[PDB]
């Protein structure tokens, strides 16, 4: 920025105008537009050179939003650290930018891929009979990681439990540790002989995100990260075939846990006896020298109390040296005490498999020191277009709240208010209403709601089942099996226990009536039970996904603030104020005053052995 | 035969509920209840409500920074 006369328009950009460089000759073709303060970059989608850039900016940026035409990424030092691992080096990375670039990389762009990007390759982890040793290359390095205030062809023991501090110790400091496992030339671990059977039909973005964690050929950890339904489970049976060792697998549910063995069986040859399911109905383990283990984290993360049935596995977990473990739903790993598994199983790859990589608080980034980069990522409106995923007309009804219930939520404190904008019964009348158009139209629904209350009063009033978190394994099992192949059961009404991880080939319709906050992540992640539907290639075919809400309440804020993540992925929620023909239904609940009254006061009241004979 | 000068606020229930609870924090704002859509309130309190109710309704939405 020299000799460069402002604009009298200048004033409105506060320090963001970027008119003091010069547009190279070649613009129309490059599709790149570089901010040089704030490392966003603009792509254009719809020019030549699109494809080259989609995935090389996936890789060097994380995707803040990506709709229609133009995309937008963002550099920072999580997404450099993300790129530095799979062989990039800072040259790769300037040329393929300015070769990108409408405009010329500004210097305070290169200053920042410079510094993150040679960090990459001077410090390995390994484990040996469950001892973890920070082995080195060269000797030099004796005198930083042993001088280090925090630590404590050279290489030394380090405790167990410590690993999370040196591994965040490492990253502080010039070197950053990479987990990489050679397979091939590990024969101390007995192998297990799986492979995928011929009729399996490995996706193209499977085969890239497999790429991307064995380019080099030995396995690398980290995450990768595909839309709901996009078949998550073959990339880690694909992983845990091909390094061909003992493998462990932590999933947050019993019933996903169930769905992990039958997929894992029906993918890949995995013989039926070498499978063992650790979760809270049975606990045998396999005996044979290779094996695999599918159990939940809070069967594996607990600390206090474990009972003896229970600590025998864990001891038969612990004392082995697993070869590879999968944490299916690594979102929650980082949380208070899920994060101490990835410590004490002792493992040489971990994979992180999750739809949404978001939580409300700071610990996302936490995941780069326990399981490694993030190696790939997927779009959700390509592999829509392609047909690998349900295409979903997204909606946001407005419910209105009555008179009466409205007038109460004004005098009424915060937490019973929810309670208050849950129950209007316009809500129940809408839901009905969509109910029976879309039961007519064959469609599979589900109704979600994090309340239970709520949740029972709909399903008893529509005669329908309904799962919550009291429900034994088997009777939601059972719920579920009879919702897929039984035609009289329509629809069902879930709850925060399958708001992630079941799989419903069969559900197309989605309602929600409550809601956990401003989480953005629920919101997708219910999204996910119907991106999978079975009839999602036929004509024509649109999935949908209902969000009632109250009108003029906290829940509209809330619901503005919890699709903010399915936008930038490219949804568009459509706003509903009214549905045609729902005056003409036969009976409505709650239509008349006296029903609406009953139900506002139910709701606001919410708040010597001889002597044995005798008795 | 006798006249009233004042404002005539029409609106539906939610918002007639909000002036009724700025009238019972403020009781000049709200001359007389004509009907469940229509509010008589005081010419000086018009420009104030329409300003006040707004600032409530900014609760429910969700402005991003
Ligand atoms: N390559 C594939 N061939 C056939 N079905 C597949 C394939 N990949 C995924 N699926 C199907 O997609 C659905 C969702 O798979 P799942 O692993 O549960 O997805 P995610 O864990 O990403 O939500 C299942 O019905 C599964 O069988
Ligand atoms: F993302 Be899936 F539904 F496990
Ligand atoms: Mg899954």
């Amino acid at each position: 920025p020299a000799d460069f006369v402002p604009d009298s328009v200048s004033g409105m950009f506060r320090s963001h105008d970027f008119s003091y460089l010069r547009l190279r000759p070649d613009h129309a073709s490059r599709p790149l537009w570089i901010s040089p303060s704030d490392g966003r970059i603009i792509l254009e989608s719809f020019s030549p050179l699109a494809e080259q850039a989609q995935d090389f900016l996936v890789t060097i940026a994380e995707p803040i939003s990506r709709p229609s035409h133009i995309h937008e990424y963002k550099i920072t030092a999580y997404s450099l650290y993300a790129a530095v691992s799979v062989g990039l080096e800072t040259d790769d990375i300037i040329s393929v930018l300015d070769r990108l670039s409408k405009v010329p990389v500004a210097e305070s762009i290169i200053n920042f891929i410079k510094g993150a990007t040679i960090s990459y390759g001077k410090v390995k982890l390994v484990i040996k009979h469950n001892r973890y040793f920070v082995e080195t290359t060269q000797a030099d390095i004796l005198q930083m990681l042993l001088n280090d205030s925090v630590i404590g062809v050279h290489s030394f023991e380090i405790a167990n439990e410590s690993v999370e501090v040196v591994k965040k110790r490492c990253q502080e400091i010039d070197y950053p540790v990479l987990e990489e496992y050679d397979f091939r030339n590990d024969h101390r671990n007995p192998d297990l002989d799986i492979d995928l059977k011929p009729s399996t039909q490995i996706r193209p973005y499977q085969e890239k995100s497999l790429s991307k964690m064995f380019g080099n050929g030995r396995a690398r950890s980290g995450i990768i990260v595909l839309p709901c339904g996009a078949g998550k489970t073959l990339v880690g049976i694909t992983a845990a075939c091909t390094i061909k060792k003992s493998v462990i697998v932590l999933c947050t549910s019993s019933v996903s846990v169930m769905q992990w063995r039958q997929q894992f069986l029906q993918w890949c040859t995995l013989q039926p006896e070498n499978c063992a399911v650790f979760t809270s109905d049975n606990k045998e383990m396999f005996q044979t020298e290779s094996g695999l283990v599918v159990s939940t984290y809070s069967m594996v993360a607990n600390t206090r109390n474990r009972s003896h049935d229970s600590q025998k596995v864990m001891d038969f977990l612990t004392g082995r040296e697993w070869g590879f473990i999968i944490l299916d739903e690594v979102h929650v790993v980082p949380a208070a005490m899920f994060r101490r598994v990835v410590s004490t199983i002792a493992a040489h790859a971990k994979l992180g498999l999750t739809a949404t990589l978001v939580r409300e608080d700071d610990k996302i980034g936490d995941l780069n020191f326990l399981i490694g980069p993030k190696l790939y990522e997927a779009n959700w409106m390509e592999l829509s277009q392609k047909g690998h995923i349900a295409n979903v007309q997204c909606a946001e009804v407005w419910c209105p709240m009555t008179a009466e219930f409205y007038q109460e939520y004004l005098r009424e404190t915060a937490r019973k208010r929810m309670l208050l904008y849950i129950m209007n019964p316009t809500k129940f009348q809408a839901c009905q209403f969509l109910i029976q158009y879309h039961e007519r139209r064959g469609d599979k629904i589900i109704v979600f709601s994090d309340n239970v209350y709520a949740l029972q009063e709909y399903a008893l009033k529509m005669g329908k089942p309904f799962i919550y978190g009291s429900t034994p394994q088997q009777e939601r099992m059972n719920i579920l099996q009879n919702f897929q192949y039984n035609d009289q059961i329509n629809t069902i009404f879930l709850s925060k226990v399958g708001d992630t991880s079941i799989d419903l080939p069969e559900a197309t319709c989605l309602i929600q009536i409550s809601s956990h906050y401003g989480s953005r992540r629920q919101e997708a992640q219910r999204l996910g039970r119907i991106l999978r539907a079975k009839r999602r290639n036929d004509e024509g075919f649109n999935a949908f996904f209902y969000s009632l809400v109250s009108k003029d309440t906290q829940e509209m804020y809330y619901s503005t603030k919890r699709q903010a993540f399915l936008v930038d992925q490219g949804y568009a929620f459509k706003v509903i104020t009214h549905l045609h023909g729902m005056e003409n239904i036969p009976n409505l609940a709650y239509a008349s005053p006296r029903e609406r009254r009953e139900l506002l006061q139910e709701v606001l009241l919410k708040n010597h052995p001889l002597i044995r004979k005798m008795y | 035969a006798r006249a009233r000068k004042g404002a005539l606020v029409q609106c539906d229930p939610s918002i007639k509920a909000l002036i009724l609870q700025i009238d019972a924090k403020m009781s000049d704002i709200v001359l007389e209840e004509l009907d469940d859509t229509h509010l008589l309130v005081n010419p000086s309190k018009v420009e104030f409500v329409k300003h006040e109710l707004n600032r409530l309704l900014s609760k429910n939405i969700y402005n991003p920074m």
